[PDB]
């Protein structure tokens, strides 16, 4: 039975049917669709028929799960990029940003989930503020 | 108590149709220190049109006008270092597009951004330029 399994894909395919990528409210960061893609990818190799074993089909249900909250993850908020959370977001948010640059261990200030703080977050701050 | 203040540096003096690239920094900043940078350069727009804003690659640099003759910037480290005082930071292009006497370009609205994300503001400055035929 792959029905849940399928449902689940389609959950995917609708969610990077109806998003957009980019800097402004409403959007997600750079790279969320090309990683829901990859994941809805595997869950499609196992949903195509054959002998797929139910604890197979179960554990890639969990997975594009997991994806598909990975992918939500990344929607940019009104708060989005506002770290001391003081309501709105200025230098002071650029500036943790920057003194954390090349961190690996600050696992709020890494918007885009790839792992670390780099230009990728300077330059949504930087977007944030001007616009 | 935290106090800083701007530093600004251009030629005196440029021609219609010649670049004044206006360099902006921190002269001075003290009991804090900053990664980021916001500023505020005001100019006079029948003098000058507003060109870009470059930096050297120690540092991350956006602008944006605001509306002829204010041009707003972020200035912010890439070093993992703060930003060094008594050296320029930015520089905003502009382009002489007019003669003009005494022209002013004014530095306002400023602050910084420590590691822990607290703002401070610091003191602006002006200095005045001449645009010849
Ligand atoms: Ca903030
Ligand atoms: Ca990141
Ligand atoms: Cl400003």
């Amino acid at each position: 039975d792959k029905t849940n399994l399928g449902e689940l894909i389609n959950q995917g395919k609708s969610l990077l049917d109806e998003s957009v990528e980019g800097f402004n409210v409403g959007e997600y960061h750079k790279g969320a669709k090309d990683g829901l893609t990859v994941e809805i990818n595997k869950a499609e190799e196992v949903f195509n028929k054959e002998d797929a074993t139910e604890e197979e089909i179960n554990l890639a249900k969990e997975s594009l799960e997991g994806a598909i909250a990975r992918f939500n993850s990344l929607l940019i908020e009104e708060s989005t990029g506002d770290f001391n959370g003081n309501g709105k977001i200025d230098i002071g948010d650029l500036a943790m940003v920057s003194k954390n640059i090349g961190s690996t261990t600050n696992t709020s200030l890494d918007l885009n989930k790839d792992g670390s703080i780099d230009e990728y977050e300077i330059s949504f701050i930087n977007h944030r503020i001007l616009n | 108590e935290v106090t800083g203040s701007v530093s600004l540096e251009a030629l005196e003096e440029v021609q219609v149709g010649e670049n004044l690239e206006v360099g902006v920094g921190i002269d001075e900043l003290v009991n804090a220190e900053a990664f980021a940078y916001d500023f505020t350069l005001n100019y006079d727009e029948n003098a000058f049109e507003y060109v870009e804003a470059i930096s050297d690659d120690g540092v991350f640099v956006n602008a944006k006008k605001i509306e002829d003759g204010k041009v707003r910037v972020l200035v912010s480290s890439l070093t993992g270092e703060p930003l060094p005082a008594k050296e320029v930071l930015a520089k905003v292009v502009l382009r002489a597009e007019a003669k003009a006497e005494g022209s002013n370009l004014s530095v306002t609205n400023s602050s910084v951004g420590d590691g822990e994300g607290l703002v401070h503001e610091i003191a602006g400055t002006e200095k005045t330029v001449n645009i010849i035929e």
